[PDB]
RNA sequence: CCGGGCACUCUAACGGGACUGCCCGCGAAAGCGGGAGGAAGGAGGGGACGACGUCUGGUCAGCAUGGCCCUUACGGCCUGGGCGACACACGUGCUACAAUGCCCACUACAAAGCGAUGCCACCCGGCAACGGGGAGCUAAUCGCAAAAAGGUGGGCCCAGUUCGGAUUGGGGUCUGCAACCCGACCCCAUGAAGCCGGAAUCGCUAGUAAUCGCGGAUCAGCCAUGCCGCGGUGAAUACG
């Protein structure tokens, strides 16, 4: 019973953060079930191409952002040694939650 | 984007409707996104060199 | 069909100014650039220069233009 | 009107954002425009180095600046003094107190940038234009680069008339997305105007 | 027993369940005729059945959301299709013909900048 | 159409009498893409078919569409620069395409309340041979074939 | 009947018909049938005799009306003409008073389109 | 139509809420 | 809703899938026509992407920048006015001219977004704009929220009107130091032109046109009927 919200930028770097906490809280917790999507936060960004008036281009761009939901049940306390300090990742945010 | 407008910066704008938003960078007046607080040439012009995390180009 | 809100508004420039000449009489043009303060009673036989962006045009006020602006008396722009 | 940035055409396959962080909408903006000023000073300061690129990765009030310079001789100073300075004044700008990292590039003559920065030394010294782009598409292509192309804009030669000489050699595919095309841009500032020079740099398929 | 399809039409689901009974059908607790009824093409939404002329032999259980109710109809027709098909694949070549196994790829096309309705270009008068 | 031949569109057959013909005419009744609305029309104006007529709605319709149907219509064409009304066929898409289009014209035209009179009673009267229509095919059986010296432009 | 004032709406429903007084629209219509306890559904026709004298007695003194109320708009624009006021200037000139444009329609206000040379 | 202030579509259109448009 | 479980729907990562592979006819071939199978074919549909160059095209007013010019003012601060001026002309739009309509009541389905000096359920006061109180929500879990056309019932009965809401009078709300010039919104009253538009002219080939509503960026507020997106219903026609 322990929240874990993962949120980034890159959908490969969060799914591979997400697999390696999966990966180190099998062997030292009870079966984890696994991460959930948590659909994807879009926020796109229309700007005239030109630096004058040029209305019919706007060349629009977005920012998604994407959150993972692991939410490991039965927070052993051998789950936490191979946790809580062994992370590749760099732009990925975790939010934790009892 | 004048230098003497550059004051908009300003702990004492006098008054709080005063107190508008300019881009950082080239120091523009309109259409001054407040996410970035960028205006939109700027904007474009981050987003192309990389230095805008997450941005991407958009296509549906 | 025009309102602005419980407890007017008046500029408290000319708001002593206009008490201050009723305290000794009724002295002669007051000159003021903020056009945008609502008429009271209290101002009423006075005349108030109001700056119309160019001059200030020596408007007199009566009984029947209390609750007005002075800009409303004081008109801004040339036509023919 | 016409011809897209091709780093950002490709941020998402065979390019990566130089800054790689996450930020909430509340606090994007101001680590961005921390972001801009220490690239700034950074430009500033390195530039007799020769530095291509500069990443900025960000956890918690910590930001690991990767500085890639072709020479880091210059930007490590006698004893590693001039680190110390640079993170000296790093640490004054941003109190975040954060450490730096310098990355060697083997063969500078394959970053577009530092192409770039070349040839605009070379127009900013008054030396002839179009030998200057032969010969800088010939360093870059007698070395890998299977694709190269260096543009330079009006003024050629300090001319009355705005030009463009093109003189490029091999394979640059803009339009496909796994091109891999390193870019790099630079500006020549003369007496008579301003240059711009572009360099592409074309390398692997996949 | 109980024979399932999906279908889909225009982003829109309708879960379809077959089970053999009078022939009554129910679409999220109401009648088929209290959701439809004020819909003309209601009925398209029963053709898989005709196709095979059964029409008495399944009660159906729908669950629909997504899209607006035509699109849902046509997800409903999709559904009832592929759980006859379900039950008895040789109903497939009895289904092929009258195409009611073939999704409907027609979207609504996303608007597009310079334009007023992805496709609708500004008037001009050029004086 | 310059490349292709731009094949006809298959309509769906009708969810009453499964006619492909009513539901083009649907379609010509539809407005603003109201659907549910033309239907609506259509189907009331069958109901008034009935009670007024022991025939079923589907001949009355489909022998009024045939009475509409013109056989010779007139396209203009530029010669020697002047601009000639020159009378020709019609293929049988067209004649379907206008009588349609003219059944229903028609029937706004008409004095009655509410739409589904209208188109009942156009419908009534085409098929009597009378009505709009048939004075709309008459009158392009008119031009054409009132220009009988311009068949030999007929291209 | 004759109801607040010398007009006489006839053959129609009572709110629509008191439509066709001067002072008063749908909303006063309404209330005054809510009030009198008149359904409005009823012709003017089919009013009883006590149903109009009740219409007429609330109606007739419990808003200003035709003759008053045009005497009093007027008087309103003579009051801002007199004072001197921007609305007052603006009502001399036959121009909006509300703040619209003129370099365009607002027409409306301007009467007909006094074509000239250009 | 759509103009009218004291209309339920005048409210949609001009996305207000009043007197012809409660909020239940 | 609880127990309960990942079958289905959905959600987001990966992957499969269509290549004229197969069949018939034609053809030297490429390929074309048709068919089978298939969710889909003959570029499946839509984006992103737009060559050497042209227009001495546009912008030194976003920024950078050569030269020239001003430096007790061509720089700087502030108050107010102005950019909203109206005899007129044009472009782009919005709303209409109504019965395939309008209005009232009841009722049923969507996608994409936004939300902490924020979104505001809900309760009370108020005809209402709104105010007071106050729950939740770092948000697939709370809120914006009602989707609208639609359906069902009732009213209107062809009249400038229960069409259409311009203009104006009066009374208010909110933002804001401040709504005179010059805000939006609410309520009462007012009720304009307008009966489908001359010469001329525009958009669109399928989920397109048409029509219906929803959100967002900038923004304290807003003159947004704009712009960028979202889904609902859904045509006509192409001989050439
Ligand atoms: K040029
Ligand atoms: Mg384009
Ligand atoms: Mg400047
Ligand atoms: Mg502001
Ligand atoms: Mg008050
Ligand atoms: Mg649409
Ligand atoms: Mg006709
Ligand atoms: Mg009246
Ligand atoms: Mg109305
Ligand atoms: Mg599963
Ligand atoms: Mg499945
Ligand atoms: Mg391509
Ligand atoms: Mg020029
Ligand atoms: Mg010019
Ligand atoms: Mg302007
Ligand atoms: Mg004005
Ligand atoms: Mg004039
Ligand atoms: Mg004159
Ligand atoms: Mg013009
Ligand atoms: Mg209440
Ligand atoms: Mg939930
Ligand atoms: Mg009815
Ligand atoms: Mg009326
Ligand atoms: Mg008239
Ligand atoms: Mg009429
Ligand atoms: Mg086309
Ligand atoms: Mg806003
Ligand atoms: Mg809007
Ligand atoms: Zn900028």
């Amino acid at each position: 019973k322990i929240r874990i919200k993962l949120r980034g930028f890159d959908h490969k770097t969060l799914d591979a953060s997400a697999q390696k906490i999966v990966e180190a809280a099998r062997r030292s917790g009870a079966q984890v079930s696994g991460p959930i999507p948590l659909p994807t936060r879009v926020r796109r960004f229309t700007v005239i191409r030109g630096p004058f008036k040029h209305k019919d281009s706007r060349e629009h761009f977005e920012l998604r952002t994407h959150n993972r939901l692991v939410d490991i049940i039965n927070p052993n306390r051998k789950t936490i040694e191979q946790l809580m300090t062994l992370d590749l990742p760099t732009g990925v945010e975790i939010e934790i939650k009892t | 984007a004048r230098k003497a407008l550059i004051e908009k910066a300003k702990r004492t704008p006098k008054f709080k409707v005063r107190a508008y938003t300019r881009c950082v960078r080239c120091g523009r007046a309109r259409s001054v996104y407040r996410f970035f607080g960028l205006c939109r040439i700027c904007l474009r012009e981050l987003a192309h060199k990389g230095q805008l995390p997450g941005v991407r180009k958009a296509s549906w | 069909p025009r309102s602005l809100k419980k407890g007017v508004f008046v500029d408290d420039h000319l708001l002593e100014k206009v008490l201050e000449l009723n305290a000794k009489g009724e002295k002669r043009l007051i000159k003021t650039w903020s056009r945008r303060s609502t008429i009271v009673p209290e101002m009423v036989g006075h005349t108030i220069a109001v700056y119309n962006g160019k001059q200030h045009v020596p408007v007199y006020i009566t009984e029947n233009m209390v609750g007005h602006k002075l800009g409303e008396f004081a008109p801004t722009r040339t036509y023919r | 009107g016409n011809k897209i940035h091709p780093i950002g055409f490709r941020l998402g396959i065979t390019r990566d954002w130089e800054s790689r962080w996450y930020a909430g909408k509340k606090q994007y903006r101001h680590l961005l425009l921390e972001d801009q000023r220490i690239r700034g000073l950074l430009e500033k300061e390195l530039y007799s180095a020769g530095l291509a690129r500069v990443d900025i990765e960000r956890a918690a009030d910590n930001v690991a600046v990767t500085v890639h310079v072709a020479k880091p001789g210059v930007v490590i100073g006698r004893g590693g003094e001039r680190i110390r300075v640079l993170r000296e004044e790093l640490a004054k700008l941003t109190g975040k107190n954060v450490a730096l990292n310098v990355q060697e590039v083997q063969n500078p003559n394959l970053s577009a940038p530092l192409v770039a920065q070349r040839v605009a030394e070379q127009i900013e010294r008054r030396f002839a234009v179009r030998r200057a782009i032969k010969q800088a598409v010939q360093r870059v292509m007698e070395s890998g680069a299977k694709g190269a192309k260096v543009i330079v804009s009006g003024r050629i030669g300090g001319a009355e008339q705005a030009r463009t000489e093109w003189a490029a050699q091999g394979r640059v595919p803009l339009h496909t997305l796994r091109a891999n095309i390193d870019y790099g841009f630079a500006l020549a500032r003369t007496t008579y105007g301003v240059l711009g020079v572009k360099a592409y740099i074309f390398l692997g398929e996949v | 027993e109980q024979y399932y399809g999906t279908g889909r039409r225009k982003e829109a689901v309708a879960r379809v369940f077959l089970r053999p009974g009078n022939g009554k059908v129910t679409v999220n607790g109401q009648d088929f005729n209290e959701y439809f009824q004020g819909l003309v093409r209601a009925v398209a939404a029963l053709e898989p059945l005709r196709a095979v002329d059964a029409l008495g032999h399944f009660d159906a259980y729908i669950t629909v959301r997504g899209g607006g109710k035509s699109g849902q109809i046509d997800a409903i027709k999709l559904g009832i299709a592929r759980a006859l098909v379900q039950y008895n694949p040789d109903y497939r070549a009895k289904l092929k013909p009258l195409g009611f196994l073939t999704r409907d790829a027609r979207v609504v096309e996303r608007k597009k900048y310079g334009k007023h309705k992805a496709r609708r270009a500004p008037q001009y008068s050029k004086r | 159409a310059r490349r292709r031949r731009a094949e006809v569109r298959q309509l769906q057959p009708d969810l009453v009498y499964g006619d492909v013909l009513v539901t083009a005419f649907i379609n010509k009744i539809m407005r603003d893409g109201k659907k549910n609305l033309a239907a609506r029309i259509f189907y009331d104006a069958c109901k008034i078919i009935q009670e007024k007529t022991g025939q079923e709605p589907l001949k009355v319709f489909k022998q009024a569409v045939e009475n509409v149907k013109p056989r010779m219509e007139v396209r203009s064409r530029r010669v020697g620069g002047a601009n000639y009304q020159v009378p020709m066929e019609v293929s049988p898409r067209r004649q379907q395409s206008l009588a349609l289009r003219w059944l229903v014209q028609a029937a706004n035209q008409r004095p009655e309340r509410r739409a589904a009179v209208r188109i009942a009673h156009e419908l009534m009267d085409a098929a009597e041979g009378k009505g709009g229509a048939v004075k709309k095919k008459e009158d392009v059986e008119r031009m054409a074939e009132a220009n009988r010296a311009y068949a030999h432009y007929r291209w | 009947a004759r109801i607040a004032g010398v007009e006489i709406p006839r053959n129609k429903r009572v709110d629509v018909a008191l439509t066709y007084i001067y002072g008063i629209g749908k909303a006063r219509a309404k209330e005054a049938l809510e009030k009198t306890g008149i359904n409005p559904a009823t012709r003017v026709k089919d009013l009883t005799e006590a149903e109009v004298v009740r219409l007429r007695e609330y109606v007739e003194n419990t808003w200003k009306l035709e003759g008053e109320l045009r005497a009093e708009v007027a008087a309103n624009i003579k009051r801002l003409m007199d004072i001197g006021c921007y609305r007052g200037l603006r009502h001399r000139r036959g121009l909006p008073v509300r703040g619209q444009r003129t370099r365009t329609n607002a027409r409306t206000r301007k009467g007909p389109r006094k074509t000239v040379a250009g | 139509g759509k103009g009218d202030r004291r209309t339920r579509r005048g409210k949609i259109w001009r996305g207000t809420y009043g007197k012809y448009r409660p909020r239940k």
